[PDB]
RNA sequence: UUCAUAAUAACUUUUCGAAUCGCAUGGCCUUGUGCUGGCGAUGGUUCAUUCAAAUUUCUGCCCUAUCAACUUUCGAUGGUAGGAUAGUGGCCUACCAUGGUUUCAACGGGUAACGGGGAAUAAGGGUUCGAUUCCGGAGAGGGAGCCUGAGAAACGGCUACCA
RNA sequence: GAAACUGCGAAUGGCUCAUUAAAUCAGUUAUCGUUUAUUUGAUAGUUCCUUUACUACAUGGAUAUCUGUGGUAAUUCUAGAG
């Protein structure tokens, strides 16, 4: 019943438009997903023209991507620490798009270990020659190593759990991460 | 009140009228799906046991399973539910329905006999109603026969013969799958 | 209206089906198909009205059902099939073959055209795109989706579908000095040569057309269908070749060519 | 154009990828129920096309100032992010900015106003009418709410209130 | 070939002008801002996952129609059994 038509809004001038027609079905709006953490529970909704949509309330784990070396891994979302729209979602741990969450960060860790093996936080000849060809080029910046030692990664979600049903995003990295720490240090 | 007893294995059933206030007393406060001994419902019902599966109120309203109420209530039924058949697709209808708890307001009690008793009923414990038609799907026929599947189930289909008065003619189902 | 509309009142039918404003409340709404209903022509109109082979709806239904109509080499047993421009209608009875081309008055005229050329069809390229797995394809005006076309076939161009296999046989590249047909507006049925194609950055291309009689007009590019090279049309143009004689010239034609 | 498309990494309470029907049942001989085999009918993912559907730009509306300021705490104008949407969009939320229209008549009031193609009238200019044979819109007693579907806020579909 | 299940339409058509004064509508644009049954044209080997043990010569269970027992004063009311 939640309409999104422009009729109920006043005109640009400000006049109160009289009711022209009772609100249609191609103008409907549905309830907010306001997703949570834990015990995956996705509800399908049959929208216009079939095309199943998936409400992703109570989602615990999802895919997350690392842009620098560009590798994606399934990992667990562990709480939300910042939301650019409403901090009330942060206090209620409501997970929507562009929210900022923490990551278990292990899968990235042993992927790094089996990929470069730099022993963060502080063999076959083929692998050794691959590492030699790499030539310690894995000079990833210091702050991500800091939270790797902490163990929880700072990721920003990019998928829309309200529509898609998935929980995908990317790690804050580069100046991105910097900016948000400032905001987080404002919270701190 | 009227009691509609049904034996499944014989496939038989009957209606029984009871007027005493005390045989039906045990039926009180018993919800659908429960089991009540036959000793307490009739001296001729020794050894018997009754599963209670639905009924009809004195106003004709049936009792829906899982209402857990001794009274009637208005419910919004749809496809999938009982006590309602939808005409249009997705046609929800708000209809009255009696609760699942048996009370004095009931007029018919639908009752399955589960355990064969001591004294036999007239045509229920004794007689057997034949199945009106056998299996149709090929593997269903094989299972109903235990036919060692690679045995050409083609011929083993049942064949019902009917006589027109002048011509005897056979009619047998088509086997699917 | 809530949903699609499935009735076409008689006055609302195009003035090129050019039916009778009386003797009926409704008109045949063309079913969904290869052509726009405003631009198409239902088979019932083409048979009952244009050809008079039938008499009414039941007769057209009986004609179509017994599989004597063949639209572009396919049966098309539905009464309101939108047989559009340049489609080919084959009747094995009377062994006759028609190709729908507008007569210069701007109407779907009955064009009895030979069997040998009835094998193929012409089409205008309306889109050239790259479908899944990097496979190039071309969409014509019929909605035919020809896969793997010639690499230098571009939009607005024309192609010669063999109509049997349904693949590309030859094609004509759109450019100045080229025989052309018009398929919309006042210039329906007109045939000429492209003199200039003014670009008009931002939309709605225009082309100037000069016919054999040395008359000149201008028409939208969506409205244009290259038909061949001057003096060598790739199809059999209808009677009159779309010169658009003036009303006084038509009167002189009536007076001069006159035998009773 | 971040388009079409392709590629890498991954993801999925893992969609589709024919366990479906009719007719004719030919050819090969590996001569068996063996191997293949035509014309269709229904389905079926995606991309097009068509019927469309939603929105959408500019300009155009009758009388009234004895309606001169109107709109914003309850969205009024804009920004950003999110939610919802099939999708853009204050469409809704959170936080900001204080904005938008107006003597070129805004806002309010009236319409025994549905808009239009058109009708009457006719030197020319016009005046009045247009509920109704076509195109649009809206409605099914007044109101709200919703299932099914591609498409309904349907009413010869349901739910509730009011009469 | 009844009935019923399945599929599809029932959102077309027909009627009325009550509401509505930048609202509808008309002409003209846009969708590189979206959904689209149907019609038409194309469209897919991978469903194996360690392939040296599987139904692919065909996998499972219900379910209406029907057979019989009812209820209500009655309604396109339908509960129980096979
Ligand atoms: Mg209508
Ligand atoms: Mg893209
Ligand atoms: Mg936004
Ligand atoms: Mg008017
Ligand atoms: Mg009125
Ligand atoms: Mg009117
Ligand atoms: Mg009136
Ligand atoms: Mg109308
Ligand atoms: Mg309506
Ligand atoms: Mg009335
Ligand atoms: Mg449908
Ligand atoms: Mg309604
Ligand atoms: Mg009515
Ligand atoms: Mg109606
Ligand atoms: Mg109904
Ligand atoms: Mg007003």
């Amino acid at each position: 019943g939640i309409s999104r038509d422009s009729r109920h809004k006043r005109a640009a001038t400000g006049a109160k438009r009289a009711q022209f027609r009772k609100k249609r079905k191609f103008e409907l709006g549905r309830q907010a997903a306001n997703t949570k953490i834990g015990t995956k529970r996705i509800h399908p909704v049959r929208t216009r023209g079939g095309n199943q949509k998936f409400r992703a309330l109570r989602i615990e784990t999802g895919n997350f991507s690392w842009a620098s070396e560009g590798v994606a891994r399934k990992t667990r979302i562990t709480g939300v620490v910042y939301h650019p729209s409403n901090n009330e979602l942060v206090r209620t741990n409501t997970l929507t798009k562009a929210a900022i969450v923490q990551i278990d960060a292990t899968p990235f860790r042993q992927w790094y270990e089996s990929h470069y093996g730099q022993s963060l936080g502080k063999t076959s000849k083929n692998t050794e020659r691959k590492w030699a060809a790499r030539a310690a080029e894995a000079k990833i910046e210091h702050a991500v190593d800091s939270q790797f030692g902490a163990g929880r990664l700072y990721a920003a979600i990019s998928s829309r759990p309200g529509q898609s049903g998935r929980c995908d995003g990317y790690i804050l990295e580069g100046e991105e991460l910097a900016f948000y720490l400032r905001r987080l240090t404002a919270k701190k | 009140m009227k009691l509609n007893i049904s034996y499944p294995i014989n496939g038989t059933q009957k209606c029984i009228e009871i007027d005493d206030e005390h045989r039906v007393r045990v039926f009180y406060d018993k919800r659908i799906g429960q089991e009540v001994d036959g000793e307490s419902v009739g001296d001729e019902f020794k050894g018997y046991v009754f599963k209670i599966a639905g009924g009809n109120d004195k106003q004709g309203f049936p009792m829906k399973q899982g209402v857990l109420l001794p009274t009637r209530v208005k419910l919004l039924l749809a496809k999938g539910h009982s006590c309602y058949r939808p005409r249009r697709n997705g046609e929800r209808k708000r209809k009255s329905v009696r609760g699942a708890i048996v009370g004095p307001d009931l007029a018919v009690l639908a009752l399955i006999i589960t355990k064969k008793g001591e004294q036999e009923i007239e045509g229920i414990t004794n007689d057997t109603v034949p199945k009106r038609l056998g299996p149709k799907r090929a593997n269903n026929i094989r299972k109903f026969f235990g036919l060692t599947k690679e045995d050409d189930v083609r011929d083993y289909v049942i064949r019902r013969e009917v006589t027109k008065g002048d011509k005897s003619y056979t009619k047998a189902p088509k086997i699917q799958r | 209206a809530r949903g699609p509309k499935k009735h076409l009142k008689r006055l609302a039918a195009p003035h090129h089906w050019m039916l009778d404003k009386l003797s009926g409340c409704y008109a045949p709404r063309p079913s969904a198909g290869p052509h726009k209903l405003r631009e198409s022509l239902p088979l019932i109109v083409f048979l009952r009205n244009r050809l008079k082979y039938a008499l009414n709806g039941r007769e057209v239904k009986a004609i179509l059902m017994q599989r004597h109509v063949k639209v572009d080499g396919k049966v098309r047993t539905d009464t309101t099939f939108p047989a559009g421009f340049m489609d080919v209608i084959t009747l094995e009875a009377t062994n006759e073959n028609f190709r729908l081309v507008y007569d210069v008055k701007g109407r779907f005229a009955v064009h009895r055209i030979t069997d040998e050329e009835a094998s193929y069809k012409l089409a205008k390229v309306k889109k050239v795109q790259l479908g899944k797995k990097g496979i190039p394809y071309v969409v014509t005006h019929d909605g035919r989706t020809i896969r793997y076309p010639d690499p230098n076939i571009k939009v607005n161009d024309t192609v010669k579908v063999d109509l049997a296999t349904g693949t590309i046989t030859d094609f004509i590249k759109f450019d100045t000095g080229k025989l052309v047909y018009v398929t919309g507006g006042r210039n329906l049925g007109r045939v000429g040569t492209i003199v200039h194609r003014e670009r008009h950055e931002g939309g709605f291309d225009l082309v100037h057309i000069k016919d054999s009689l040395e008359n000149t007009f201008v028409t939208r590019l969506n409205n244009v269908f290259v038909i061949g090279e001057p003096g060598r049309p790739w199809i059999s143009l209808p009677k009159g070749k779309g010169i658009k004689l003036t009303i006084s010239e038509e009167r002189d034609r009536r007076r001069a060519q006159h035998g009773l």
